[PDB]
């Protein structure tokens, strides 16, 4: 019943610091090393370093040598991982792992924490610049949508005709940019015979910026 | 002959051998202390990493 | 990244699958981990062949020389996840295991130009929407107009739809001086080896 509980999600500025908690339960905390492995979104695992709760002696990896400081609190059985001078690539889910009870050696991470998500800002709260996606001339049944461009942070809710038009609505997930702003696009497939007599409006709502915008998608000229 | 000097700090409440629960108070040693030792071994540790 | 893992390995429900882990040099003991998206890794195989409790007997490991292999017999619908091999402190690049058919369907791509009101400002964004494809493995390429471009392109990793299919959306940021220059462009959506292309031209009426 080995329980590893980490801290909540963190949001820090580049160059600032972040300290990640990792409280253990269900075993003797001062008898096993504590490792730290991070994983960038969409990447692989990366070992950072292990700390011995007994004496406190750590072993930071050569990549983070001089940036990470791993400490522990024996009274509450909680290891800590603090990373100074955050870079843009440090956005990752940070796990704390522990070796197996068996085999009398390390390097067999059987128990893992839920992970702590750190983000790099960069971006501040900004309203979306919605632009329409005019249909082209299927016959028949044309396709039109909207471009929610440059907004931060997540999320945004997109509905069509203020909820009256639900099919076939397909709101695609957003993509992350280098400036930190997000961008997605929703598209609805509608019959082209209705173009000129039917109304199609995309309802973009950005609560973190308090911006409610609705864009009209006219059929482009000719 | 251009020897290396190592700063040392001294305690009196010590916690040796992981002993969580028992702490010993070393009584004050009266006088001036001098001992000469033979360093014959080391305990090293690599840093590892993706090198 | 001294341990080399294949980026993608495919398999069908029922049959067996194999993940090879080739690590340079390394002359003893290897470990394997399974990480579902959103969750932490899970130790599946430790010390080449030994198996912890209580992972199913369907997972087994082997090693010969500088090549370790993980064998998974009887694939299910929950088995597909990311797989990493471990040696000392190092990890592999990861192996994504697929358990898809695939039932027939190529990606239906819809490409949109930058809005006229977006051209009123000094910006231009291309919207390349990819719908209901299967499996979720799509590589998007942009040509200008036939010369490949990889600058300012934001590609979406495939996300599962409501009909158990996948969707993607690639964008290409441009400037109005770049937008009205070339005669055409392309969003070549390559899926399962076949490429579905949709023409786009800045010849606005
Ligand atoms: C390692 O070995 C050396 C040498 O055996 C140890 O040095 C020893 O140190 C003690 C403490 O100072 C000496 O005892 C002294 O005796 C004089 C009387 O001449 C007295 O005035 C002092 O108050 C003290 O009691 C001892 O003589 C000396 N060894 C020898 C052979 O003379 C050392 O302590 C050992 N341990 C370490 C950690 O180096």
């Amino acid at each position: 019943q080995v329980q590893l509980v980490q801290s909540g999600a963190e949001v820090k500025k580049p160059g600032a610091s972040v300290k990640v908690s990792c409280k253990a339960s269900g075993y003797t905390f001062t008898g096993y090393y504590m490792h730290w492995v991070r994983q960038a979104p969409g990447q692989g695992l990366e070992w950072m370093g292990w700390i011995n709760p007994n004496s406190g002696g750590t072993n930071y990896a050569q990549k983070f040598q001089g940036r990470v400081t791993m400490t522990r609190d024996t009274s509450i059985s909680t290891a800590y991982m603090e990373l100074s001078r955050l870079r843009s690539d440090d956005t990752a889910v940070y796990y704390c792992a522990r070796r197996m009870r068996s085999q009398d050696r390390e390097w067999d991470f059987q128990h893992w924490g839920q992970g702590t998500l750190v983000t790099v800002s960069s971006a501040s709260t900004k309203g979306p610049s919605v632009f329409p996606l005019a249909p082209s001339s299927s016959g028949g049944t044309a396709a039109l949508g909207c471009l929610v461009k440059d907004y931060f942070p997540e999320p945004v809710t997109v509905s069509w005709n203020s909820g009256a038009l639900t099919s076939g609505v397909h709101t695609f997930p957003a993509v992350l940019q280098s400036s930190g702003l997000y961008s997605l696009s929703s598209v609805v497939t509608v019959p082209s015979s209705s173009l000129g007599t039917q109304t199609y409006i995309c309802n973009v709502n950005h609560k973190p910026s308090n911006t409610k915008v609705d864009k009209k998608v006219e059929p482009k000229s000719c | 002959n251009d020897s290396i000097t190592l700063p040392c700090r001294i305690k009196q409440i010590i916690n040796m051998w992981q002993r969580i629960g028992q702490a010993m108070y070393a009584p004050p040693i009266q006088g001036v202390i001098r001992c000469v030792s033979n360093i014959t071994g080391l305990i090293l540790t690599r840093d590892g990493g993706s090198t | 990244s001294a341990l080399t893992q294949p980026a993608s390995v495919s398999g069908s429900p029922g049959q067996s699958i194999t993940i090879s882990c080739t690590g340079t040099s390394s002359d003893n003991y290897v470990s394997w981990y399974q990480q579902h998206p959103g969750k932490a890794p899970k130790l599946m195989i430790y010390e080449v062949s030994n198996r912890p409790s209580g992972v199913s007997n369907r997972f087994s490991g082997s090693k010969s020389g500088n090549t370790a292999s993980l064998t998974i017999s009887g694939l299910q619908a929950e088995e597909d996840a990311d797989y990493y091999c471990s040696s000392y402190e190092f990890f592999g690049g990861g192996t994504k295991v697929f358990v898809l058919g695939q039932p027939k369907a190529a990606p239906s791509v819809t490409l949109f130009p930058p809005s006229s009101e977006e051209l009123q400002a000094n910006k231009a964004t291309l919207v390349c929407l990819i719908s209901d494809f299967y499996p979720g493995a799509v590589t998007v390429a942009w040509k200008a107009d036939s010369s490949p471009v990889k600058a300012g392109v934001e590609t979406t990793t495939p996300s599962k739809q409501s009909n158990n299919k996948y969707a993607a959306s690639s964008y290409l940021s441009l400037t109005p001086e770049q937008w009205k220059s070339h005669k055409s462009y392309s969003c070549q959506v390559t899926h399962e080896g076949s490429t579905v292309e949709k023409t786009v031209a800045p010849t606005e009426c």
